[PDB]
RNA sequence: GGCUAAUCCCCCAUGUGGACCCGCCCCUUGGGGUGUGUCCAAAGGGCUUUGCCCGCUUCCGGAUGGGCCCGCGUCCCAUCAGCUAGUUGGUGGGGUAAUGGCCCACCAAGGCGACGACGGGUAGCCGGUCUGAGAGGAUGGCCGGCCACAGGGGCACUGAGACACGGGCCCCACUCCUACGGGAGGCAGCAGUUAGGAAUCUUCCGCAAUGGGCGCAAGCCUGACGGAGCGACGCCGCUUGGAGGAAGAAGCCCUUCGGGGUGUAAACUCCUGAACCCGGGACGAAACCCCCGACGAGGGGACUGACGGUACCGGGGUAAUAGCGCCGGCCAACUCCGUGCCAGCAGCCGCGGUAAUACGGAGGGCGCGAGCGUUACCCGGAUUCACUGGGCGUAAAGGGCGUGUAGGCGGCCUGGGGCGUCCCAUGUGAAAGACCACGGCUCAACCGUGGGGGAGCGUGGGAUACGCUCAGGCUAGACG
RNA sequence: AAAA
RNA sequence: GACUUUUAAUC
């Protein structure tokens, strides 16, 4: 039994993009898909779709990287440098509206869960609502 | 040495014999008030259960009992005295109980 | 640690230990000699050591150092201890100071005068 | 007792001309003329090159002992520019520049900052008509420093107040040489300086 | 406002007294993660009403008794022991934790 | 009984009172329960006296009473003026 | 033993009203109304004397102060694990202003603990203070709030209030007086003595100001307070000079009697003028009171400063304290002589064994300057108890392995609740302090006025993604 | 043997 | 005193 399927799922996303995988699945869940939904938004995939396995519900994750690069390793650099669970079972994390972070000053982006929804921390300061700090990505 | 203020001392002490004059009786008339309740006697024993209630009030007028010690005292009084008739007594005089 | 663990027992705070139990965490504590022996050096060291066994006012009898080019300190003459370890002499964490009670300063002491207490000598 | 020592020494050892003379600090003989190295049976001899350290407390050394200050005094000043929001660099200059001692020298009522501070001292000053006897009194702007009515008729006024006839002021300060007049205008901003000094260290060495 | 708590009776074994145990939750301070402490309260039941597995409400009250200051203000829903179950291990498992070894 | 009086917050040679409402019993300098102005004897600035006539006035009518100085200030600041 | 006054004590009366018992109500713990019956009042004094002042009595209310109760928060040791008999609860009673095992009798057998009871150590708590980028750590002197104590222990009396620092009683220790029977005491009030200690001040002035007690008032009392005194103990301001201007008596200047620069520095010339002298000389103080007006509003008048002949202003006027630490590296500043693992130094690394930038002296230099340096203690650096923010193959660190209790943690879909969580409003967050602005003392320290923020908590309303809970469903975990 |  | 770079030991 997975104990923290968000950090799965970010999990095997920061994997998968480190080998350069093209596809990635993760089993599916309307929480895991309202976050993927941002992720492709802001601009960190190429989105995603919902899928089927061996007969069950997962989710494609299409990667994005940057461009083939000069000298030695043309590695392409990474769209989703960092990608890091907060709140966790055993430690939730909780934050004021006047508490939510700037993650990398601006450049990066940080994914709160609000009783108005799943929103980025820019979206959370607009309605005014803070919530659970979910991740963060830059 | 001597501070004059002595004479509190002196004032204290008969004051205290003073108050402690009027407990005394206080106490004394209620028992007797209780006693003669417990025995049916109705009528004497209003009789002194009323005098037990003037001598608190005025009890209370200075600062002997005074406050709502009086009250709590008339109170207890009224109560037994009156519970206590619940052995046939049927209060005579009525004096203090308003049946 | 995990969360729920630090939760259970927290974090031990470390606490300090003294290098100078001249009690009642004073600057100095007034003593008395007992004995005035010489002790010699340790590592690599070498000479006379000159130390001072202290009947100490906070209860206590230790050993302390007794700084300067010469001294005149007998077996019964008051003294202010200051704290203060002389790396040589393992055991030996007091100094005397020199120029109070019955420590005299240093004579024909030039510089550093504050220290040893030497009053300033006349520039007539 | 801000220092009151050898002086064309200080210029010596910080191996740039420091005019803590007014006057003489002109004429071949600041020392620092035919005899720029440091003091000392030592001041010619070879010189190692300096730890990231010296040079930051050197450049301090500079800038304080231009003024006079005390690094009790100075170092307070540094501290409420650090405080105030501006530049700190700059703002501490302004805030040295403000005192009362400094200005009367910018005016050339006095030819030194240390002749300037005994003319303070002395009651020979005065600030908006009451006189002011604090070289660290720091000057506002719109602020009038004129001389002591009993002192506008003394030698040393004289010639110094008739040698700034020609003269030019910093244009944050403006005098008028008649009635002994000047007007503090503005904190003087760190453009309109041209000291030997980079204040970027300085605040350097308070980082430490 | 008198306080109002509501909570699991564990011991209806004294007249016209229950013993009511108080769920509180909350972050902790330094560490964040929410920690869920508990504690009894000996609520006044003039009317030997209420009994084990009751969740009541609370409400602070006149001192009734040293120890004793609150009167239970209503039942939210009889019966379920399974909370006074968690409670009654809690106690046994104390017969061990010494100088010998209990029960697990 | 409560009463409104002068309390001492100035420095030494510096005497700076505040004109205050409090109980009898406290401190000169205790805890008081309002603050209704203020006064400086050596008149340093054109403003060495305020008081709060509105205020002032509510204390008085449920039983405030003023010091000898408290009152004279209060007066200054017309007070009691009806006119 | 005898006499006597009253605003001292008591009795009768009047009962606005109020208290108590029982009902012929609303409210909801003992709140409010009502009616019968009981029950309870008072003090007089002064005059500008037929009026007014001060005061008395009962009751409702205000204001201020306070008691009690509850949620949450508040150090170290688990080499302290079980604790408890008024102990937990009940009925009745006592007690109090009042709730309550507060106390008592009687019945019950309860209550508390690993979410750390009980025991031991340490300790007044807080606003705040110091430190830190912050989280945090350390702390709680001065000032302000609360608590506690008043030689140690116990107790109550009198009062609106005490279980009473300068009130009382008893026991104990100690001091003193004693015709030895018996008595007097309590500076943790100001000052001072003595002891202890490394160490902490005047047996000062004044009641003029602010505040307090009593008095109608005049006024009396006030070691509270306002001041002065001693101590660089701290903070701030200031002085020992400014501008010119390069020479060296018996000179420590590389002394078995072996001479480098300091430095425009000095000399010296000119200028100003700390001290000090003479003259003037304050704010802080206008009320209380008296007069007019009605003892009101309002107006008029007078008395009164310890500090102090001090601050400050004017006039005159002298070039007139400088010290302490350091110079091997960390760390800014180098040479000579003496010494020879000695004498000594040393924060850490280290230095001294005959050429020592490290010891002692000298010249020179660096640093700070009425200070400088030492010792002690706190925070920092130290992500070196790591929440922010650490680790465990070989550095210190995986339990010898399993089973399993409590506890922590929990897959996918829907729905209800709204406890966690988030949001809006609102109350609370005294003052001082901290921050900003402006202002007063010539500046500053210091002080005044104004301004702004704030978590936590209470109340009302709202949201429902996540955590939680209840209900239903699923099959990817688990089990069969 | 000690110190470098 | 001698040896060693000084010192212990050694003559
Ligand atoms: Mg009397
Ligand atoms: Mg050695
Ligand atoms: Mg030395
Ligand atoms: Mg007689
Ligand atoms: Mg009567
Ligand atoms: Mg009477
Ligand atoms: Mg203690
Ligand atoms: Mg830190
Ligand atoms: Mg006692
Ligand atoms: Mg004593
Ligand atoms: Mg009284
Ligand atoms: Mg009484
Ligand atoms: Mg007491
Ligand atoms: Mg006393
Ligand atoms: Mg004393
Ligand atoms: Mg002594
Ligand atoms: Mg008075
Ligand atoms: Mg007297
Ligand atoms: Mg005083
Ligand atoms: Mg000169
Ligand atoms: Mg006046
Ligand atoms: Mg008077
Ligand atoms: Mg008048
Ligand atoms: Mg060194
Ligand atoms: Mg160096
Ligand atoms: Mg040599
Ligand atoms: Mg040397
Ligand atoms: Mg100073
Ligand atoms: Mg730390
Ligand atoms: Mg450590
Ligand atoms: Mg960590
Ligand atoms: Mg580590
Ligand atoms: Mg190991
Ligand atoms: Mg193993
Ligand atoms: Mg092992
Ligand atoms: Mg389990
Ligand atoms: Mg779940
Ligand atoms: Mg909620
Ligand atoms: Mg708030
Ligand atoms: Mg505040
Ligand atoms: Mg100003
Ligand atoms: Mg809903
Ligand atoms: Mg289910
Ligand atoms: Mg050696
Ligand atoms: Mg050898
Ligand atoms: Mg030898
Ligand atoms: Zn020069």
């Amino acid at each position: 039994m997975l104990t923290d399927p968000i950090a799965d799922m970010l999990t095997r996303i920061r994997n998968a993009t480190r080998v350069y995988k093209e596809s990635t699945d993760v089993p599916a869940s309307r929480f895991k898909e309202e976050i993927l939904r941002i992720l492709a938004r802001e601009g960190f995939i190429k989105g995603y779709e919902r899928v089927d396995v061996d007969g069950k519900p997962y989710l494609r994750v299409y990667l994005k990287y940057g461009p083939r690069r000069q000298g030695p390793d043309p590695r392409p650099e990474q769209v989703i440098h960092h990608i890091r669970r907060i709140s966790k079972p055993g430690r939730r994390v909780y934050v004021g509206v006047k508490e939510i972070p700037r993650v990398r000053r601006g450049l990066g982006i940080a994914i709160l869960s609000t009783s108005k929804g799943v929103l980025t921390d820019r979206e959370a300061r607009k309605l005014g609502v803070g919530g659970e700090l979910i991740c963060e990505v830059w | 040495r001597n501070l004059s203020a002595l004479k509190r001392h002196r004032q204290s002490l008969k004051r205290r014999l003073r108050n402690k004059a009027k407990k005394s009786a206080i106490k004394t008339l209620s028992k007797k008030a209780i006693q003669l309740a417990q025995e049916g006697k109705a009528e004497e024993a209003l009789k002194i259960m009323r005098k037990a209630e003037s001598l608190i009030d005025k009890a209370a007028k200075g600062s002997t009992l005074h406050k709502n010690a009086a009250a709590r005292r008339k109170s207890r009084l009224m109560r037994k005295v009156r519970q206590l008739l619940e052995a046939a007594g049927a209060p005579l005089i009525g004096g203090g109980l308003s049946a | 640690p995990t969360i729920n663990q630090l939760v259970r027992k927290g974090r031990e705070k470390v606490r300090k230990k003294s290098k100078v139990p001249a009690l009642k965490g004073a600057p100095f504590r007034r003593g008395v000699c007992t004995v005035v022996r010489t002790v010699t050096p340790k590592k690599p060291n070498s000479a006379l050591r000159k130390v001072a066994k202290v009947r100490l006012t906070s209860g206590y009898e230790v050993t302390a150092y007794i700084p300067g080019e010469g001294h005149n300190l007998q077996e019964h003459s008051v003294v202010l201890i200051r704290g203060g370890r002389v790396k040589d002499l393992p055991g030996v964490r007091y100094h005397i100071v020199r120029g109070v009670y019955d420590a005299a300063g240093v004579k024909d002491r030039k510089k550093s005068r504050s220290k040893y207490g030497t009053k300033k000598p006349k520039e007539a | 007792g801000r220092y009151i020592g050898p002086v064309c020494r200080l210029c010596r050892r910080e191996g740039v001309k420091l005019y803590l003379k007014g006057e003489r600090c002109y004429s071949p003989k600041c020392a620092m003329e035919r005899r720029p190295y440091p003091p000392g049976q030592h001041g010619q001899k070879r010189a190692r090159r300096p730890s990231d350290y010296a040079v930051r407390l050197r450049e301090k050394q500079k800038l304080r002992r231009i003024y006079g200050i005390s690094e009790r005094q100075f170092r307070n000043l540094f501290e409420e520019a650090s405080k105030k929001k501006g530049v700190t660099g700059s703002v501490f200059l302004g805030l040295l520049e403000s005192r009362l001692d400094n200005v009367v020298y910018r005016l050339g009522f006095a030819v030194s900052r240390r002749q300037a501070r005994q003319l303070v001292r002395h009651g020979h000053i005065t600030v908006n008509g009451r006189r002011v006897d604090l070289p660290s009194y720091r000057v506002r702007p719109g602020d009038e420093i004129a001389v002591a009515e009993k002192s506008r008729n003394l030698e040393l006024i004289r010639q110094n107040l008739e040698a700034m006839k020609g003269r030019k002021v910093g244009p944050w300060l403006s005098l008028d040489v008649e009635g002994m007049k000047g007007k503090f205008l503005r904190l003087p901003d760190r453009e309109d300086l041209a000291l030997p000094v980079n204040e970027q260290l300085v605040i350097e060495f308070y980082s430490r | 406002p008198k306080k109002v708590l509501t909570g699991v009776v564990v011991s209806d074994k004294m007249q016209k007294t229950v013993t009511v145990l108080v769920e509180r939750q909350f972050p902790h301070p330094l560490y964040g993660k929410v920690i869920k402490r508990s504690k009894k309260y000996l609520a006044h039941d003039p009317e030997e009403k209420y009994k084990l597995g009751d969740v009541v409400e609370i409400i602070e009250s006149r001192p009734i008794s040293k120890r004793k200051r609150f009167r239970v203000l209503r039942l939210v829903e009889s019966g379920r022991m399974d909370l006074v179950e968690k409670y009654l291990i809690r106690r046994q498992n104390y017969q061990s934790l010494s100088k010998r070894g209990g029960k697990a | 009984m409560v009463k409104i009086r002068l309390a001492r917050f100035g420095s030494k040679h510096n005497p700076h009172y505040r004109i205050v409402v409090t109980d009898a019993r406290r401190k000169r300098d205790g805890k008081y329960i309002e603050k209704i102005g203020y006064y400086d004897p050596r008149k340093t600035t054109p403003d060495w006296l305020k008081v709060d006539v509105e205020r002032a006035r509510y204390w008085l009518s449920v039983g405030a009473q003023p010091t000898d100085t408290a009152r004279r200030l209060l007066r200054q600041a017309g007070v009691f003026r009806q006119e």
